[PDB]
């Protein structure tokens, strides 16, 4: 029945497991929190913040139309 | 129209009376298990 | 001994080739009536003024329809929820014009399928079976009652019930989406989960049982001849099927008890279809699917579209063109 | 505002109240 | 008392089935659940009061219990304006405290009382096979149900009355002094067709009819209670029915399914016992209001609303019903059986009267029609008002929509419960609820079908 | 908690389920506040 | 004013003590001779608190 | 011991997660596809490809997020991260919708790896590979819908977006532009899927209600053991029941289960053939006899012609927003609409 | 709104309706503690 690995019900009912995870799982939570709250996700993925959907010189949808020079196209779209 | 209405009322009432009187006529005992109740 | 008891024994007989029963004494007349009127109306009914605006819709084969476009058209919006039998019409032609065949077919059909569910219980009781096949059949029954009865009641007209045809069903679905946003309703999503998962699990069950068949035939004949009707023994290796499926995903995701597996196979699409029947039955009262239209705004306040906004553009295009001549006021209140 | 603070504190007390009962009856040996 | 599956044969997900033959614990489960019902009533009323703007309509604020209290004539005046916040709070406080009492009692019987009541008293001890004791309990519950119906009658007749939406001068809390004791009217409400224009009992249109029916219901229930206490079940009833706890549960499930369906239709269609000042307009009311609103607007623009023909050839504002009554035009032709206190002033003997429409429309009827048309029971699951193509700025779903949808779903799932328990009761009384016996499999002794 | 070196698994389950309910409730709260709330 | 608020806070706190204590005392039978009188007393105390809250509701 | 056979030993161990030779294709590709979808629906916009917000970062919910299709300007460019569009820039690659071919390609190769895993585990366990043959249906659906439909169309833009409301958009788009309900290949798909759901429900209910009394508990689930030889339910009783209820019944267990396989797989294959037709705009859009009549006779109305009008209205009201690269300016007076709405 | 003297415990009133789901889920908590017997 057991393929060789420690059973999960044994693992998650241990003191040492929860000593390691009481730290790892919340601190991964705060790592995702600081990814969003420091604003790094916007710069990493190119997602507009709520005030860069439209700029003062572009009020329409910035639909890409270039096929190869899209970097300059996104730049002049801002 | 009145004749069709009377005929349909009679047919529907006869089938509904059949249904009711059949389920009143010891339908629990019409089973292959224990028919005492 | 008595004539009535002899009739009761014939009615409840398990030796009838088609079981009748007391539910069958209501099922057979209603279903035969609905079948005969549906066939006659689908072939040769004259056009029906479904919207109650003197704009009759040709539904039958003799009036220019094919099989796909043919329908028994729902009764007139002028009738509404009013009971419209033949004897309430001044003539048969008036009855046909106002959509009386739809009311006749739908009412006898709904009684017949409720009696089919009762008859399924009845025969399970006479055969010494467990009784809950009728519970599984109550999910298609609830869906049929939702689209033929409950949605007309909530909308206030039998003209809003699903038409008895293929293209009429498509018309019902498209108008449903434009008005209730059924795709965004989670009960319809649960229904899609029910039918997609039911087909998935049907394919899984069938493929695992066919995969683990015990060798009882040569390579020439069909493998189905490895099973004899009424054999005591199992025709397939469930332990082999479980070993395969608990290595395909992992060990504890696979059923080993066949009874739990078959209860799951019954319960999943039945619960999904129950939920989608209740979704249609609750959009009868205009509790509609999610409205996320203009949910995202920028910091100035301008609307940033999502896929729900494009879906709403499609819904508007479906709505402004539906029943094009029936609306006189700015809002489609029902 | 302090209204979500009080709301979540009342919610926290009531969500802990049940498992506290079950946990006390498990720990002290209740007829569970 | 078995509390595990080896000692009962019921798994944990069927674990309350272990309570079938344990009467005192079963009484405790009931009382504890009753306490849950009264707890929700009290706590939800306190929530609704705490989330109540009384100068705002109740149907605008997602309230379902305050309309019920206001329909009884508590804290309200003419046209449903809330004069006093306190009676709603009192009803909430009373349910919440009685629920504390009921929860203590349910937990006592479920966790410390006699597990079986038949070894303590012959009055509360019940065996499911004992037809006389179960009919006695029917009789007790019937007597108290008749007393509750008479309590509603006492409230409407001797304790300040109820809200009459049809009252002259507008709807108000009025005392019903002449309830209809006529059995013809009361029981011909039962013989009316459950279809358009007749509506069975959903079409009860006046507070006098409701109160007279509740006097009749109280008399019928008290007489039937004394009946089941004084009589044993007759031979036809004993030969037709299954006599077991699961059977009685399934009978009650079928009745509950019926009652949930009827309540959904009742809150959807009736505006007398569910007044539109509290529950909002019905779907029919809002559609007729839209037609009336645009009739009034186009008449103010000089349009001849009688002679105006629409694009289809029917009248744009006024048309004929299939029996010839003068009704509003457009899709609302389907809602021509709608009756409301804002519209009955403009109805003549033949339908909507032209003279009254020409020179008897009051500004309050215009205001009421605009409000009802813009509060039609149409809304997204996330509570976005209007048609589903509307954008997100109107936070509204009608209480009629919520109540009808909920109680239709509950009625369906309780029909499913009836089927599950009626079938299991028959299978268990017949002895094959656990499966087919291999030695005595019944199909194996039957002739072949062909 | 009632054992030697061990936590009851139902305590672990109730803690994990409370956390899952909490993050689901937070995600449903964010439907009515901040971005995507239509206000 | 604040005296009624103190009474209501005492009522909700004693309800918290009762909702902790009632199922524990009804599922601890070996402590029943300890649990039964206090529970009796507790019920009486709870009832008195309800009444005095009502009285202060018509005194405030 | 050769290194290949030693690696074959290690890959096909009996562990918690079986790897196999197929796992080297399945697990990195499925992980890439799933992580790409979760990454796109959490962080990546569709603002420059669609003019839409489609991530949780922008405030969309689980229904309204998608890895949306790339811009129509790219055509059927595979849109590699190192490709001539993105030019190695990960941020530009995210903005131009490169996560869509990333997810779609890795997903397609992961689906290949999964059917290879089905083949490998079926061979190792010693059973027939009918699970892989059944899984041919979903891969046919994925290949026809997410790959050959946009390949037949102008770009990857018109592929379905990997999202809930994006898929709902694709669904409504195919109704309004293709009349996909009217297509008989979709009708066979619908018949197959509803029949598979019917067969699942009916088969489970029949087995659970023809169970043999093989235990003393009301809980019938403990009256089964996997190593038993005899059937847990009565096929004879089930056959007699459905013969008297429905008229016909299954009398062969193996044929029953092959049919439960056959119905939804055949439905998926038939709907895939229809989607292949729709890729080239080869629709069952119209019944020309009824349009010729309706153009000549203004008294002729069917439900088909009403559906045609619905499709026209949807197309005109949706296309400026659904295809913003086209710059469809439809003034309000050209929009088809009925009276008063 | 609530009466003014009862405006101290408005958040508790806000959380009071949901306690039935807490009861329904506590049934599962108790069945987990006793072992789903
Ligand atoms: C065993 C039992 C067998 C019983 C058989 C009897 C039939 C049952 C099914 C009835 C179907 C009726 C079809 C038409 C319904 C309808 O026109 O409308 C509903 C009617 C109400 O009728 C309406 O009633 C209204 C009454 O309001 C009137 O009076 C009011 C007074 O305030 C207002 O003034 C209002 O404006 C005014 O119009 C109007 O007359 C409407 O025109 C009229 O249509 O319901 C009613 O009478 C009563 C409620 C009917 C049942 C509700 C549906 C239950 C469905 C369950 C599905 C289960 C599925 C399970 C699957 C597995
Ligand atoms: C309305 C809901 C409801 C009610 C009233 C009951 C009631 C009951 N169930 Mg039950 N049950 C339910 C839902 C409910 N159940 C659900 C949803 C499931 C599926 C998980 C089950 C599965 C189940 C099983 C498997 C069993 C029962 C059993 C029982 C009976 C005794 C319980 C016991 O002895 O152990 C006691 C449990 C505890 C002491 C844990 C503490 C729980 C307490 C009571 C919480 C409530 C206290 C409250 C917070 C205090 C308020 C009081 C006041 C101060 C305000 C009892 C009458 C047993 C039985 O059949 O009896 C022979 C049994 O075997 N049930
Ligand atoms: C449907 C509800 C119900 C039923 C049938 C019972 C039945 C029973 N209880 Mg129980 N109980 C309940 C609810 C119920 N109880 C509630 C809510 C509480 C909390 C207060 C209790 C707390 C309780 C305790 C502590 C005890 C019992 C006991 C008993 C048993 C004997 C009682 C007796 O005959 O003495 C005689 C009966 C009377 C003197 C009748 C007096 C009239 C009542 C009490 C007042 C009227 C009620 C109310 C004001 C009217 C309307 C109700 C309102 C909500 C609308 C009996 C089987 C005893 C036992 O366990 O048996 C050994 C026991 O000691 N019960
Ligand atoms: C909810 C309270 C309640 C309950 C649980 C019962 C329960 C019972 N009663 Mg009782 N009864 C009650 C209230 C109640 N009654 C009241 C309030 C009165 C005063 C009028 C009576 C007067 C009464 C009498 C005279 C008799 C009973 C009898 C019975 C027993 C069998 C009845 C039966 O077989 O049903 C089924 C009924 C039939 C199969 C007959 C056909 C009825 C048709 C099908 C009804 C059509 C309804 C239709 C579908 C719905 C439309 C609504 C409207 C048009 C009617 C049963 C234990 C019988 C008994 O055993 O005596 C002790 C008996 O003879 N009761
Ligand atoms: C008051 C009416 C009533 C009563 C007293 C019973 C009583 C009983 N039923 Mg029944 N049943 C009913 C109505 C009722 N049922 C309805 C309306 C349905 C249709 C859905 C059923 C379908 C049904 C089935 C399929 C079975 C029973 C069974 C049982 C027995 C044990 C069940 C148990 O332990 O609970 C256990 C409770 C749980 C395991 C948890 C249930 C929670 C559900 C699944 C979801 C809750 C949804 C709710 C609205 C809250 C939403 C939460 C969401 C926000 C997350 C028991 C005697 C069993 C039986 O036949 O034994 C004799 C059984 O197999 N019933
Ligand atoms: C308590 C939950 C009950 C809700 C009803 C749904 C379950 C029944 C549906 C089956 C329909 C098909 C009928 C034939 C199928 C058939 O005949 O079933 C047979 C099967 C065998 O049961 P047994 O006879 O061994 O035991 C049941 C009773 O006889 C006594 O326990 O019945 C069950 O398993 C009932 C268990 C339901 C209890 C848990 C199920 C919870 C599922 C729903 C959860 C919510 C879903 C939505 C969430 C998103
Ligand atoms: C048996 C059993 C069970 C059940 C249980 C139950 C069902 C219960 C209950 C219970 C109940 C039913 C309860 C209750 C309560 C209540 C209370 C405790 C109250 C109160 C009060 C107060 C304190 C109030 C206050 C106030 C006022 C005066 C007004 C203002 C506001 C406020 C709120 C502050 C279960 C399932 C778990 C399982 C196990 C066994
Ligand atoms: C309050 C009110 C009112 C009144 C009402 C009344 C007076 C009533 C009643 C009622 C009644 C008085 C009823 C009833 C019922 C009945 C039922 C619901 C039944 C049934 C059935 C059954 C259940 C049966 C079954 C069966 C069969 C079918 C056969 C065989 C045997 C058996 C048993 C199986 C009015 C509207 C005026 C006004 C408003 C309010
Ligand atoms: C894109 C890309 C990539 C990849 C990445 C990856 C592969 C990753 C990932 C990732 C992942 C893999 C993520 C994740 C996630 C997740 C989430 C977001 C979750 C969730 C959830 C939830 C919310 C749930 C809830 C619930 C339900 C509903 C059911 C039951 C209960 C509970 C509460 C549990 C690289 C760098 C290569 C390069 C560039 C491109
Ligand atoms: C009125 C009032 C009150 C009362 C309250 C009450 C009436 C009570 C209660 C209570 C309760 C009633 C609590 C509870 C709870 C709970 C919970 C927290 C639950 C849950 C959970 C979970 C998470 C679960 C999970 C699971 C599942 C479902 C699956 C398997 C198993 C397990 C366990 C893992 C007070 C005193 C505050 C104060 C005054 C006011
Ligand atoms: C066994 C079950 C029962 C079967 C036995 C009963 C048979 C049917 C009896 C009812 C017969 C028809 O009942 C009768 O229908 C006619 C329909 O013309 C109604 O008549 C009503 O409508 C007609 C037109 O539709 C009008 O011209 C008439 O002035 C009006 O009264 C009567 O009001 C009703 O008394
Ligand atoms: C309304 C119903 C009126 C009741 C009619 C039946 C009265 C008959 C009295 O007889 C009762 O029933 C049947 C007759 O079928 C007998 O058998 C029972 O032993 C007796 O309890
Ligand atoms: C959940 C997954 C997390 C996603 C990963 C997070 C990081 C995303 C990228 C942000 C990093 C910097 O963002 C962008 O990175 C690319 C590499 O792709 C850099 O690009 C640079 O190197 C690449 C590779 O040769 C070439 O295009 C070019 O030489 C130059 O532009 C950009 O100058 C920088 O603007």
């Amino acid at each position: 029945g057991t393929t060789g690995e420690r059973p999960f019900s044994d693992i998650v009912t241990s003191i040492r497991y929860w000593v390691i995870h009481s730290i790892t799982i919340p601190m991964l939570f705060i790592a995702g929190w600081l990814f969003v709250s420091t604003g790094l996700a916007y710069d990493a993925f190119g997602t507009p913040r709520p005030d860069e959907y439209f700029t003062q010189t572009r009020q329409e949808l910035p639909i890409l139309q270039e096929r190869y020079d899209i970097n300059q196209e996104i730049q002049e779209f801002n | 129209m009145l004749t069709l209405k009377i005929a349909v009322y009679i047919v529907v009432g006869l089938f509904i009376s059949l249904f009711i009187f059949g389920f009143l006529s010891s339908d629990p005992t019409r089973n292959p298990g224990r028919k005492d109740f | 001994a008595s004539l009535w008891e002899q009739f009761c024994q014939w009615v409840t007989s398990t030796n009838n080739r088609i079981y009748v029963g007391w539910f069958g004494t209501l099922m057979i007349p209603t279903l035969l009536t609905a079948t005969t009127c549906f066939i006659i109306a689908f072939i040769a009914a004259p056009p029906v003024d479904i919207d109650g605006i003197r704009e009759p819709v040709a539904g039958s084969l003799l009036y220019g329809n094919n099989i796909i476009s043919g329908a028994v058209v729902p009764s007139s919006n002028a009738i509404g929820l009013h009971f419209y039998p033949i004897w309430e019409a001044a003539s048969l032609d008036e009855w046909l014009y106002n959509g009386g065949p739809y009311q006749l077919v739908v009412f006898h059909f709904l009684i017949g399928i409720f009696c089919y569910m009762g008859r399924q219980w009845e025969l399970s009781y006479r055969l010494g079976m467990r009784p809950w096949i009728c519970v599984a059949y109550s999910a298609p029954v609830s869906a049929a009652t939702a689209v033929f009865l409950i949605y007309p009641i909530g909308q206030g007209s039998f003209s809003e019930g699903m038409p008895l045809g293929i293209s009429g069903t498509f018309n019902f679905m498209i108008v449903f989406q434009a008005e209730h946003n059924i795709l965004m309703h989670p009960f319809h999503m649960l229904g899609v989960a029910g039918v997609f998962g039911g087909s998935l699990f049907s394919a899984m069950h069938g493929s695992l049982v066919t995969s683990s068949l015990v060798r009882e035939t040569t390579e020439v004949e069909s493998q189905n001849y490895g099973y004899k009707f009424g054999q005591e023994e199992e025709t397939y290796n469930i332990v082999a099927a479980h070993g395969y499926f608990g290595r395909l995903i992992f060990q504890y995701a696979s059923f080993n008890n066949s009874r739990s597996l078959h209860f799951f196979l019954g319960a999943w699409p039945v619960i999904g279809i129950w939920f989608t029947a209740m979704g249609v039955s609750t959009m009868a009262f205009n509790l509609n699917g999610f409205n996320f239209n203009q949910s995202i705004l920028d910091s100035q306040g301008r609307v940033i579209g999502t896929w729900a906004d494009v879906l709403n553009r499609a819904n508007i295009g479906f709505e402004v063109m539906h029943e094009r001549n029936a609306h006189n006021f700015p809002l489609d209140l029902a | 505002n302090l209204e979500p603070i009080f709301q979540l504190t009342f919610l926290g007390l009531i969500v802990l109240a049940g498992p506290a009962v079950v946990f006390v009856l498990a720990f002290r040996g209740g007829d569970l | 008392g078995g509390r595990d599956l080896p000692s009962t044969g019921f798994a944990w997900w069927s674990g309350n089935a272990r309570l079938i033959n344990l009467s005192g614990k079963l009484l405790g489960a009931h009382v504890a659940h009753a306490g849950l019902i009264v707890f929700w009533a009290g706590a939800m009323t306190l929530f609704e009061v705490a989330h109540f703007i009384p100068e705002k309509p109740m149907y605008e604020q997602g309230l379902i219990l305050l309309p019920h209290i206001a329909t009884l004539g508590w804290g309200v005046g003419p046209a449903g304006e809330v004069t006093d916040i306190f009676p709603f709070f009192v009803v909430g406080v009373l349910h919440l405290i009685s629920s504390a009492v009921l929860g203590l009692g349910g937990i006592y019987h479920a966790l410390r009382g006699p597990e079986v009541l038949e070894e303590y008293s012959s009055f509360f001890g019940y065996d499911w096979k004992d037809k006389n004791q179960m009919t006695n309990i029917i009789g007790y519950h019937l007597i108290l149900l008749g007393c509750g119906a008479l309590l509603l009658v006492f409230k409407a007749m001797f304790f300040g009355g109820v809200y009459d939406t049809w009252a002259p001068g507008g709807g108000d809390v009025r005392v019903i002094t002449n309830p209809t004791l006529n059995p013809a009217i009361i029981f011909g409400y039962l013989l009316k067709a459950p279809f358009g224009g007749e509506g069975w009992i959903i079409s009860v249109n006046n507070m006098e009819d409701i109160i007279g029916g509740h006097i009749w219901i109280g008399l019928i229930c008290i007489s039937g209670g004394i009946w089941h206490i004084l009589t044993k079940p007759f031979g036809w009833a004993r030969r037709a029915l299954i006599w077991s706890g699961e059977a009685y549960l399934s009978y009650s499930l079928g009745a509950l399914s019926l009652m949930g369906f009827i309540a959904s239709v009742f809150v959807w269609f009736n505006n007398t016992a569910y007044p539109s000042e509290f529950y909002g307009p019905t779907g029919m009311e809002a559609s007729q209001s839209q037609a009336f609103t645009f009739l009034v607007r186009d008449q103010r623009l000089g349009a001849n609303i009688a002679s105006a023909q629409g694009p289809t050839g029917l009248g744009k504002y006024l048309m004929r019903s299939p029996s010839g009554e003068i009704i509003f035009g457009g899709e609302t032709m389907r809602f021509w059986d709608f009756r409301g206190p804002w519209l009955e002033p403009l109805r003549g003997p033949n339908g909507l009267d032209l003279d009254k429409l020409r020179n008897d429309i009051q500004p309050w009827q215009v205001r009421r029609a605009a409000e009802y048309m813009t509060h039609a029971p149409l809304g997204s699951l996330n509570s976005v008002g209007g048609v589903i193509t509307d954008v997100n700025s109107f936070n509204y779903v009608s209480p009629r929509a919520w109540l009808a949808t909920s109680h239709f779903v509950l009625g369906f799932f309780f029909l499913v419960g009836h089927l599950w328990h009626a079938g299991r009761a028959r299978a268990a009384a017949a002895g094959f609820e656990k499966g087919i016996d291999r030695e005595t499999e019944p199909t194996l002794f039957m002739p072949d079908l062909d | 908690m009632f054992a030697e070196g061990r936590i009851p698994l139902w305590v672990v389950g109730v803690v994990a389920g409370i956390g899952a309910i909490g993050v689901l409730g937070l995600f449903f709260y964010g439907a009515y506040a901040g971005l995507g709330s239509s206000m | 004013s604040i005296v009624f608020q103190i009474a209501l806070a005492a009522l909700v706190l004693f309800s918290f003590v009762m909702v902790v204590g009632v199922p524990v005392a009804y599922a601890s039978p070996q402590n029943w001779d300890r649990s039964k009188p206090l529970l009796y007393l507790g019920s009486g105390i709870w009832a008195i608190l309800v009444i005095v809250v009502a009285l202060l509701n018509f005194l405030v | 011991r050769g290194w290949f056979d030693v690696l074959d030993d290690w890959l096909k161990r009996d562990r918690f997660v079986f790897i196999g030779w197929s796992g080297l294709l399945l697990f990195p590709c499925a992980f890439m596809a799933l992580g790409g979808w979760l990454t796109g629906t959490t962080f990546v916009t569709s603002w420059y490809t669609h003019g839409l917000a489609s991530s949780y970062l922008e405030g969309a919910n689980f229904l309204t997020v998608a890895v949306s299709s790339p811009a129509d300007a790219f055509g059927h460019s595979l849109l590699f991260l190192w490709g001539p569009e993105a030019q190695g820039n990960l941020t530009r690659w995210f903005q131009i919708g490169g996560l869509w071919p990333f997810v779609a390609l890795h997903g397609a190769f992961g689906l290949i790896g999964f059917m290879l895993r089905q083949f490998e585990i079926s061979r190792l366990v010693g059973i027939r590979p009918y699970n892989a043959i059944a899984f041919s249906g979903p891969i046919a659906v994925f290949v026809s819908v997410f790959l050959m439909y946009p390949l037949g169309q102008s770009s990857w833009f018109f592929a379905p977006s990997f999202g809930v409301a994006g898929i709902f958009r694709f669904i409504l788009f195919l109704q309004g532009f293709h009349n996909w309900t009217l297509n008989p290949f979709h009708m066979m798909g619908v018949a197959g899927i509803l029949g598979g759901a019917l067969l699942c429900a009916i088969h489970g209910a029949t087995v659970e209600n023809t169970l043999f009394e093989d235990g003393e508990d009301s809980n019938t689930f403990r009256a089964f053991e996997p190593t038993q030889a005899e059937e847990t339910y009565s096929m004879v009783t089930a056959n007699r029941f459905w013969s008297q209820i429905f008229g016909i019944a299954f009398s062969n267990k193996r044929w029953l289960h092959f049919f439960m396989l056959f119905v939804p797989v055949t439905g998926l294959w038939m709907s895939s053939v229809g989607i292949v037709g729709l890729a080239l705009n080869l629709r069952a859009y119209d019944f020309v006899s009824q349009e010729l009549r309706a153009a000549e006779d203004p008294e002729f109305e069917t439900f088909y012609t009403k559906n045609i009008l619905l499709n026209e209205g949807m197309r005109a009201w949706m296309a400026p927003q659904d295809q913003p690269h086209e710059n469809f300016i439809f003034p309000e007076e050209v929009l088809p609409r009925g009276n008063a709405l | 709104k609530l009466p003014e003297a009862y405006q101290i415990f408005d958040p508790l009133v806000d959380v009071l309706p949901v306690i039935p789901l807490f009861f329904l889920a506590l049934a599962f908590v108790w069945q987990a503690a006793v072992g789903f017997k």
